[PDB]
RNA sequence: UUUCAAUGGCCCGUCUUGAAACACGGACCAAGGAGUCUAGCAUCUAUGCGAGUGUUUGGGUGAUGAAAACCCAUCCGCGAAGUGGGAACGCCCUUGUGGCGUGCACC
RNA sequence: CUGCCGAAGUUUCCGGAUAGCAGAAACUCAGAUCAGUUUUAUGAGUAUGUAAAAUGAGAGUU
RNA sequence: UUGAGAAGCUCAGACGAGUAGGCAGGCGUGGAGGUUUGUGACGAAGCCUUGGGCGUGAGCCUGGGUCGAACAGCCUCUAGU
């Protein structure tokens, strides 16, 4: 924790260093697509492979 | 009518005079918003430390 | 989020110790497999000698 | 570096084309299909916008700034001329340190893509905004 | 309890932290909200590390029974700092794992009514539901924060029917059950969850007052 | 003509022992002798406080220190340089004083003839 | 696979010029044999950070390989100091209306 | 090695600036336009031209 | 119904000359980092063969013969390819 810190807190062995912050949250998209959240909103899910 | 030619030469040296004294009021400046710019931290993120 | 809160400890016999070491940031950091390989790239080119 | 997929390598971002994805094809939300377009698109079509843009941006003419979310595509990097920051709502794709902390100690909340598709999945009540792409 | 035991990496250990934990929210004494706050983080994970369904669900009832366990001055606390703590770790977790912590609310959901149900004994009903609503409003059901996930809202919709009546299985009296729910389709910012919690909620208008 | 650095690790390794080598030799004083505080000589400049060659001999006489034996304790002596002004003249003064308060001198053995 | 029968089928490469033709090169086989390295400049893309950015002239350091990796003091280079309209809200059976408009182009 | 796109081979000034042909990017745009096309009738002189009908195609761009 | 290498699976329609030029995806060679808890004197590599097979192709796999010590697949790097 003082050779890398933290995102907020800056590395003691590192003089001005944070640690990279992500572009993603939870980067657990199926978490995020299989929620309540987006699941009680989408639209009735068409069928898979559609018969001929 | 206008300035020597060396007159030039000495505008040219002042406004290079100020690159330094500028670098180090940037730098400054830079160093005293980055220490006020401090995310405050979080009561819990030392819980199980 | 939520990672696992802490890390325990073994002794040199082998069994686990009532000790345990909060988990570092380091380990939440962003696993980024494109750009480890292009600075490994750059890194791995840096003690080669000329011929 | 375009249309069809991100021509970049990060695998957070091709995470997050995955979820607008699927947001923007089992919803009838343009909000969702403008930010999955947005996605795609190169560095230098994602212009950063900075917060004194999203401060005045939001508090333009009318005003009434209530409560609405700013998503920007891209990085909300800081103006430092700016001496007070409102409390703003922001998702991007990237905050820079300066920004965060000034959004964060003295306003709101800073949010990712994910985060605000979790609160708005179609969009409603945000404010999508560009940057000036003539640099 | 000392919340580093209850998050340690055997179960042993977690089994007795929460054995311990009895004796400490049976205490007398006032507790600050950020010494529940931190009680919730150990408990969480307490919850989190939990392996299998038998044990997860056990565990869960558990964790609820110890609700009237705590002192009743701050046993309000206890159940506003859970939803609080479930609120900000909600989106953290994955789908490997929201299905336990789906029955550890809804266990504290009937936790909840049953507490009010205990209290109406010797206190009039109506006191005890605006205490509890009036928790509900400030944590979860605010409007004022935009952060609060509509997944826990929906769940709470979906079972505040269900639990209310195993809670009354003859019948409910009257009183502000769904408050948090009409205060919160009125007054909500966010138009996806004022839009479909009314679809969500079985809010039975018999037993509320008309 | 191309001039290649691939000798820079090298020479960052050989100077290295050069300094060791020379501390070999000298043990307990220091490997580089003290330099004045001086200002440069512009205006973009004159603000700033650099490193100077040697002390002035009225810097050395201010602080209490001959020219003579200034070489041997390690001072510099710089004859080119003046001070101009009070400031320059105070800074080093203070800096020979400074370094005469943290310097242990070790004695020399004297020949002392047994007659007069 | 060898051969036979029926049908078809010119010798490649270069150059020429309208395509040619023609003129060039080619006895055969093996091996070798031709857009490379570097210094600038501009474009696009990716990546890091972002009103900043750039550790590697150099110093520190590296007990086992030490030309690597790791850390950075002072400088310095560059940079800086009316309408239309994407998206969203609320009404309207819907269209459509109303409030709010980023980027860009008009005024 | 395979796949996909695909010319010009010439107006204008004058080795080029071009234009034009062929692609990339940045757009907006069907409640709109475009066309090696035919028309209606009258304008001018069967041809020619016109604004607004038929047919086809979503088009205009920087 | 299991058909989520979402970089996958699936449905439909149209189209297919091509110099210069433009743009994608692949095949092969020497060396490098990783990997296959990889192959090898019970036979590596090479070579031969009217043996067999795979791919539109560049190419690849294999049987037999010969042979006698090393060599390859995959991910990435590199070039006197």
């Amino acid at each position: 924790d003082s050779v890398f810190g933290s995102t907020t807190e800056v590395a003691q062995l590192k003089k001005n260093y944070f640690l990279p912050e992500n572009i993603i949250s939870n980067a657990d998209v199926t978490r995020l697509i299989n929620s309540d959240e987006i699941q009680s909103i989408v639209k009735a899910a068409g069928p898979s492979r559609v018969k001929r | 009518t206008f300035v020597s030619s060396t007159m030039v030469r000495a505008a040219i040296r002042n406004q290079a005079a100020q690159r330094y004294v500028n670098r180090q009021e940037s730098k400054l400046e830079r160093q005293v918003r980055a220490q006020q710019n401090v995310i405050p931290e979080d009561p819990l993120d030392n819980v199980f430390a | 989020a939520a990672a696992r809160p802490t890390v325990s400890i073994y002794n040199k016999d082998g069994s686990v110790s009532s000790e345990t070491l909060a988990l570092p940031f380091v380990f939440k950091a962003p696993i980024r497999p494109d750009l480890v390989r292009s600075v490994h790239t750059a890194v791995a080119k840096n003690k080669r000698q000329p011929y | 570096s375009q249309r069809s997929k991100p021509a970049s390598e990060n695998v957070y971002l091709k995470l997050l084309v995955k979820l607008y994805r699927f947001l923007a094809r089992r919803t009838d939300s343009r909000f969702n299909k403008a930010i999955l377009k947005r996605l795609f698109q190169s560095k230098t079509n994602r212009p950063p916008i900075s917060i004194s843009k999203i401060a005045a941006l939001t508090s333009r003419k009318s005003a009434s700034s209530q409560n609405k979310t700013t998503v920007v595509v891209g990085t909300v990097t800081d103006d430092e001329r700016m001496l007070t920051v409102p409390k703003l709502s922001i998702a991007a794709l990237r905050f820079t340190k300066s920004a965060r902390a000034r959004i964060l100690k003295a306003g709101g909340e800073v949010l990712t893509l994910d985060q605000l598709a979790l609160r708005a999945p179609t969009g409603s009540n945000t404010v999508l905004v560009r940057g000036k792409k003539h640099a | 309890p000392f919340i580093k035991k209850l998050a340690a990496n055997d179960r042993k250990t977690r089994d007795k932290a929460l054995e311990s934990l009895q004796r400490f929210l049976s205490q007398k004494k006032k507790f600050e909200r950020l010494d529940f706050l931190k009680l919730w983080k150990g408990l969480f994970y307490c919850m989190w590390m939990a392996d299998k369904p038998l044990y997860q669900q056990k565990l869960s009832d558990n964790l609820a029974a110890l609700v009237p366990i705590v002192w009743i001055d701050n046993r309000i606390l206890f159940q506003s700092t859970f939803w609080e703590t479930m609120g900000r770790e909600w989106t953290g977790i994955d789908i490997l794992r929201t299905d336990k912590f789906y029955l550890l609310m809804r266990r504290f959901c009937a936790a909840a009514f049953r507490d009010i149900q205990t209290r109406s004994k010797t206190a009039l009903l109506d006191k005890v539901v605006a205490e509890y609503n009036q928790m509900w409003m400030d944590g979860p059901f605010n409007t004022e924060n935009l952060a609060f996930p509509n997944g826990i809202l929906f769940h709470l919709a979906d079972i505040w029917t269900e639990e209310l009546r195993k809670v009354y299985p003859e019948d409910v009296p009257k009183a502000d059950w769904y408050l948090p729910f009409d205060s919160t389709i009125k007054s909500s910012h966010n138009v996806v969850l004022r839009k479909t919690l009314p679809k969500r909620l079985d809010r039975v208008s018999e037993y509320t007052k008309d | 003509y191309v001039k290649t650095w691939f000798n820079q690790p090298g020479r960052k390794l050989r100077r290295r022992q050069a300094r060791q080598t020379k501390a070999a030799k000298i043990a307990p004083r220091p490997v580089e002798a003290i330099r004045p505080a001086v200002k440069p000589p512009t205006i973009r400049y004159n603000m700033k406080v650099r490193a100077g060659r040697g002390f002035t001999l009225e810097e050395l006489k201010a602080a209490g220190v001959s020219r003579r034996v200034a070489s041997t304790i390690g001072i510099p002596v710089d004859h080119r340089r003046r001070n101009r002004s009070e400031e320059s003249l105070q800074r080093n003064v203070e800096r020979i004083k400074v370094y005469l308060a943290h310097l242990i001198v070790f004695p020399r053995k004297a020949g002392q003839p047994k007659k007069g």
